[PDB]
């Protein structure tokens, strides 16, 4: 299964960011809610105005999220996946995710 | 002790989806969030025309200053046709004065302000992509035929006058957009067909509708009315006999409670009696400009249906 | 207040019961069985000769 | 003062409509 | 908080540290950053450092000609104040011997201090994951349940008996 | 021409373009600092405003004193509309409310009788030697930096308080009339209307994004290169990442 | 930057905010009520006038005395076509609305406190320049042009009513120390629930659609159904299902 | 020290003549005398508009207080399309900016001042006179149709994505003017095909060509870009879908050097990435008005071309 | 009263992630990967020549 | 101190007899209409003015 | 002044091409 990077993200730390994305010539809306006792991204998944969001997951740093959800006409196929450009040990933090604040999150997609 | 100062209402919801069955625009106005964005206090200038012909009526909107979230949420759904609706009165009542489809959306910020620009099309995208192909042979009832691609149309059924007992005399076949089919058969059988505020009307030409509505200086007339041509060219003349030909003018505050297929009187010390109403025009200006509504009038010589 | 507080209890059971293999359906049972590191199948194509 | 360039551009396009429809017996 | 390579302010040279545990350091206090910044700024005469022609301080304006006293002050504490993030300006000694033609000012500046935002780039983690168990301690207990048990007991029997 | 001239034309350029760094930077920093207010004491200082002036710190809170207001005047303005009637007559539809604007007159004299400290202006002038201490200049260097920063200023007047005006011009003008002193006047008009607890906040909305521009795949369109990594962990990143990400190729 | 500043624009932003739920919900109410009815006194008082301002309370027909008036003026504008009629054609004219401005002063050392004067409310008798008057004048002023309230004048001559005031100009300049000068422009006001049911007229509202938050308009929303009260759940229960059913 | 001002030349040579070969309108400069009648030092207001469709790029000039000469040269040659180059920069270098041939020339010279009036095509006259007469059997390779209607055309190929290994699949006859069956040809294939500044431009929509421009405050930007619908209606969708649908616009001081099919870099401090360019107009008032230029930009979906 | 059933609402949501392929953290780890046979390594010696 | 730095061949001066006046102004503008709300961007800064009068 | 009129000419020039080109599969 060879994979290419194609797109990567980044996020200003909003509690409640959300924004339109294009993946694999495909447009998709992204929700971002911070949870404050377990202190982690929550991310929402669905169709451009949607009436609800297709897939709901919580963020954590070298899991597949999406590997359990390729089965619908509606998800991307390719692979989704949070890792450290620091040290290896650091979590997934509020401030912390982007091309250079410590976590890289990022998006690749098969070649076909 | 307060004074008579203007109130407006406008709002946004989800992108409109075209199914199986009659749309309505009502049902579309909560966002996913769940409430709309709603606009109350800005400087607002709008321009809403309104007929009884094929075209859609479509009206135009200005806002200024507008938050850069609202803003971001129209940026997308830019290749969407988001439902919108719009309410105007006097600071105890707003009464719905159009309600359709974001055409077109821009937006200019040179320096100091901001200018957003709409345009809003009352049911364009039915009106311009419903197919129809339909066939009926000798003797069939015309009643049934108006009927049937109605229906084709998906749009609720504001009013209709059925033909009665009239049949096909020739075989006749319908493709191509319903609309256009329609607006045809209106031509050749004395009927008028126009949709307005996503209600479909059917009428026959000459005839009209009690006192719906009755303009006096006391029902905040503007200026006196004046006698005006109801098209920009004459036909030639015999000189069906039941068609239009004439018409007035009048002007009034804004009032939303009307639409082109109702009918007035016309109560001044100049001219008096009943007619059909054929077009309209709503202006709108919150901090500065007009707050009225101007109504071409046409005088009717048919039965009163 | 009951009202409000008795929705907690009823959500705590709803979520007992989405986990457990018997009432396990739709999507919560594709995260079940994920759990076990396998995944449902997608369009299959066909082999000829 | 846009108010006097709209009655301008109204009557123009009056002039237009005309042009286009004029005469004709249907 | 901006980081950069920690200059001595004793000699100049990088502060490579005390023989003991000689390396490399980077400035992290803000104070640290702020001293440095400042002095390279004063340091660079105006115009002498290539690959940037506007940066520096106009000194040959000043030296060997005659100038109001009063007008340097008001350059040198404009300088200052180019930094984001300095709060204010205490005090200011400006005095000027005419016999030996030098000038010599004195002044003290405040700054704040900040948190880290994140110490993904800087050696430490912050977390306690668990620790595995030890033999078959996991699938039988723990001794150490009857150790802790035993000692309240010893000490229970300790505290009725006055003392 | 000659090559000695190229020097002489190379000080302008570098001249000219460090004079604006020093003043486009220096309003950088203003818009950027939020925990900064300008208060502006027009008068009623010595009758009971005296309160408010106590409460600020050179630091944070800072107050404009002028050495003397000759004038202050405030003017608020409303808009009636119109609509004619049959009867030959005109009636009236709402009324709309325009804001507010305010003007002032002042003078800073290089001789001042009451040197308060306490005055932002009077900083770092010298108790004793006042004229050498250029307070004239002084003062337009601080109007124009919360002019051009678009400060919301807060002007405390000995009638009333107001909040949320944003100043529109000023003058000043060294007439021979009077001299060893500056005429002043402004004028300002009412702007009448991330961190934080996530209770609190509500959803935002940015729209579209593209690439993130920080990070590769804007280097692959920008045509430039990655960034190699520091090595640290090697052996293990490179056998997940390669397969779990591969390289843009 | 340090978190001690990010408790300082708190501070910032938090008073600010502050002064518009002041200010702004004084106008609110203030426009909620329709009894109160303001009216002015320039000149006109000692002419006999004061029939008419002993009648003023002061909990609803409030009034306002100045402590000088120097000069005001009414006039009123008329227009025609300017060019020649068709002859009578007498009906070539129309009428604008009438103007009225005034000049006045409000002085920290009155010589008549008259407590039925709204500016004197709770003025101190033997500290007058302690109770601030001109701060008391200003506070009042703005509030009523911000409310758009339709002023009555009380004039030498004449009675108008229905103005509404569209400006007014204050400033304190070196001469005339410890007062003020006032200005104020008015102009006509041609105006044209719960009520008798003999008085009633039809009326129209358009076109209307789900009113309010209801346990329908609940769901467009989304929002989460309202628990109904225990306060009887055996009659409705068999027959609210059944008959009414439920949204969904 | 100098200041930062504007400069210009305007340059008129012979009739163009349409031949058996691609035409230049470069080497039709040069006047029966040699160097041709140029204008530099005269206040001159134009507007130049490009696009990417059937229609050429049509731009308007006015000058003010002509020569007689220049003015008799052109009472003559009525009859005859004249060519014309135009100039523009800053004190240091002037871009092309449009070429093509005079259509239109008016005079009207009451009392103080005489105004020139022009109405100049890019390429019109091959554009609208091009005949074709072809045909092809089934499996015809569609690449050779291509390059076999574009060699009628009688234009320089500016740039061309062949079709790769396509083959017709129905028998197909192409008549009347070249550029109407091209531009048929392009609704088919997902392909556009737009004539500018005399160069020939075949490109695949949704894809787009390297960061050829960068638009920040160093590069003269002029405000802030606002997002800005591509165009003036909505069409019906699924909801191909690589095409087009989404944009933006920027403004920007006068730039020659800049195309609608090219690609330029967006580095603000709210929008950044890559966008087609779609539309360009060119303003410009030497004494007094603007000198900048406005750009439409189109999103991109679509494979790295 | 309010703010209190913010933070259940919270604790129940991380709850029922803690049974999935994400989401799983510090002893729960151990749980989902541990039906797979993997143990987590404690300390380590280093060793060299 | 400056004024000494003025060779007669690059950097030029001009000294008038006498100057009467002279005045130093700038301007902004802003948004007339009720801004949405902080929106403080809805400013701009226009050409500072200098004038005055010699002999 | 003639950008007060231009801009005016523009939008009509707009709602032309607007009431013209609108809806449609194609």
């Amino acid at each position: 299964r060879t994979v290419v990077r194609t797109f990567d993200f980044e996020l200003s730390g909003y509690p409640d960011e959300t924004f339109r994305v294009v993946l694999d010539s495909v447009t998709y809306e992204l929700r971002f809610m911070w949870n404050e006792r377990d202190e982690s991204w929550f991310m929402s998944l669905g169709d451009i105005g949607a009436q609800r969001p297709t897939i709901t997951s919580k963020l954590t740093c070298y899991s597949d999220i999406l590997a359990p959800y390729r089965y619908l006409d509606n998800v991307p196929d390719g692979n989704l996946y949070l890792w450290p450009l620091g040290d290896i040990r650091t979590r997934a933090g509020r401030f912390n995710i982007g091309p250079l604040k410590g976590i890289q999150m990022t998006y690749s997609s098969l070649i076909e | 002790m307060r004074a008579m100062e203007r109130t407006y209402t406008l709002v946004i919801g989800r992108p409109v989806v075209i199914g199986e069955k009659p749309v309505n625009i009502e049902k579309f106005a909560n966002t996913s969030k769940g409430d709309a964005y709603e606009i109350k206090d800005l400087h607002i200038e709008f321009n809403v025309k309104k007929d009884n012909s094929k075209e859609p009526n479509k009206g135009y909107v200005t806002v200024y200053n507008l938050s850069d979230e609202v803003v971001n949420y129209l940026s997308v759904n830019q290749r969407e046709s988001l439902a919108v609706m719009l309410h105007a009165g006097y600071n105890g009542d707003e009464k719905l004065i159009f309600s359709g489809t974001v055409e077109y959306v821009e937006d200019d910020f040179p320096e100091e302000t901001r200018t957003t620009k709409f345009i809003l099309g009352d049911g364009t995208l039915n009106l311009t992509t419903a197919t129809t192909a339909r066939s009926y042979r000798k003797g069939t009832p015309v009643n049934s035929v108006l009927n049937d691609l109605i229906a084709d149309l998906k749009l609720p059924k504001g009013r209709v006058i059925d033909f009665g007992n009239q049949t096909l005399q020739t075989s006749m076949a319908f493709t191509g957009n319903a609309s256009q089919n329609l607006a045809n058969l209106a031509k050749n059988t004395g009927s008028t067909f126009s949709v307005q505020d996503g209600a479909v009307y059917w009428t026959k030409e000459g005839s009209r509708f009690n006192v719906m509505f009755e303009i006096s200086e006391e029902g905040g007339m503007v200026g006196t009315p004046t006698p005006k041509q109801p098209s920009s060219s004459k036909k030639l003349i015999k000189a069906h006999d039941i068609k239009e030909d004439v018409g007035m003018t009048v002007s009034t505050l804004l009032n939303g409670a009307i639409l082109p297929e109702s009918t007035v009187y016309l109560n001044t010390r100049y001219h008096k009696g009943f007619y059909k109403v054929a077009e309209l025009t709503h202006r709108g200006g919150y901090e500065t400009g007009d707050w009225i509504t101007e109504l071409g009038l046409v005088e009717t010589r048919g039965e009163l249906i | 207040f009951n009202e409000r507080e008795y929705q907690l209890w009823l959500l705590m059971g709803s979520v007992y019961y989405a986990q457990t293999m018997q009432g396990a359906e739709g999507i919560y049972l594709d995260d079940l069985l994920g759990k076990r590191g396998i995944y449902r199948l997608g369009k299959t194509r066909s082999t000829g000769t | 003062l846009r108010n006097m360039v709209r009655a301008v551009v109204d009557e123009n396009n009056q002039f237009n409509f005309n042009m286009l429809i004029q005469g004709g017996p249907n | 908080q901006f980081k950069d390579l920690l200059l001595d302010p004793l000699t100049g040279d990088l502060d490579f540290g005390t023989p003991g545990d000689r390396g490399m350091r980077l400035a992290l206090t803000n104070q640290l950053s702020l001293r440095q910044r400042l002095y390279l700024r004063f340091a660079i005469w105006a115009g002498d450092w290539y690959f940037d022609e506007t940066f520096g301080f106009p000194y040959r304006t000043f030296v060997g000609k005659k100038t109001v006293k009063a007008v340097l002050d008001g350059r040198i504490k404009s300088e200052v104040r180019q930094e984001p993030d300095v709060l204010q300006i205490t005090d200011f000694q400006s005095t000027m011997d005419v016999v030996s033609r030098s000038y010599k000012c004195f002044f003290t500046v405040v700054t704040a201090e900040g948190e880290e935002i994140s110490l993904a780039f800087v050696g430490e983690d912050e977390y306690q994951y668990p620790t595995p168990p030890e033999s078959n301690v996991q699938l039988c207990g723990d001794e150490g349940v009857i150790i802790n048990f035993k000692n309240k007991l010893y000490y229970l029997i300790n505290f009725r008996l006055p003392k | 021409i000659s090559p000695a001239q190229q020097a002489q034309a190379d000080k302008r350029a570098r001249d000219a373009a460090a004079a604006k760094r020093k003043q486009d930077t220096e309003v950088s920093n203003a818009k950027s600092r939020e925990d900064i207010q300008y208060t502006m004491f027009v008068s009623g200082l010595r009758r009971g405003r005296l309160n408010e002036f106590e409460r600020k710190n050179r630091t944070d809170d800072l107050a404009i004193l002028f050495d003397s207001v000759t004038t202050h005047t405030y003017t608020k303005d409303y808009n009636k509309s119109s609509y004619a009637v049959e009867s030959k007559a005109k009636a009236s539809d709402h009324v709309t409310t325009q804001d507010g604007k305010f003007t002032f007159s002042g003078t800073v004299t290089d001789s001042p009788y009451l040197i308060d400290p306490r005055n932002m202006i009077d900083r770092d002038t010298d108790k004793e030697n006042p004229m050498l201490a250029r307070r004239p200049a002084k003062a337009i260097e601080i109007l124009e930096l919360i002019a051009d920063s678009h400060q919301l200023v807060t002007l405390v007047t000995e009638d009333n308080i107001l909040s949320n005006y944003v100043i529109t011009s000023f003058q000043v003008d060294r007439s021979s009339e009077a001299g060893s002193s500056i005429n002043v006047q402004v004028t300002l008009e009412e702007f009448r209307f991330r961190t934080s607890d996530p209770k609190k906040a509500k959803n935002a909305n940015t729209g579209t994004k593209q690439t993130a521009e920080d990070g590769a795949v804007d280097d692959s369109a920008k045509q430039k290169r990655q960034t190699p990594y520091i090595g640290k962990n090697a052996e293990t990143k490179e056998r997940w990442e390669n397969a779990a990400i591969g390289t843009t190729d």
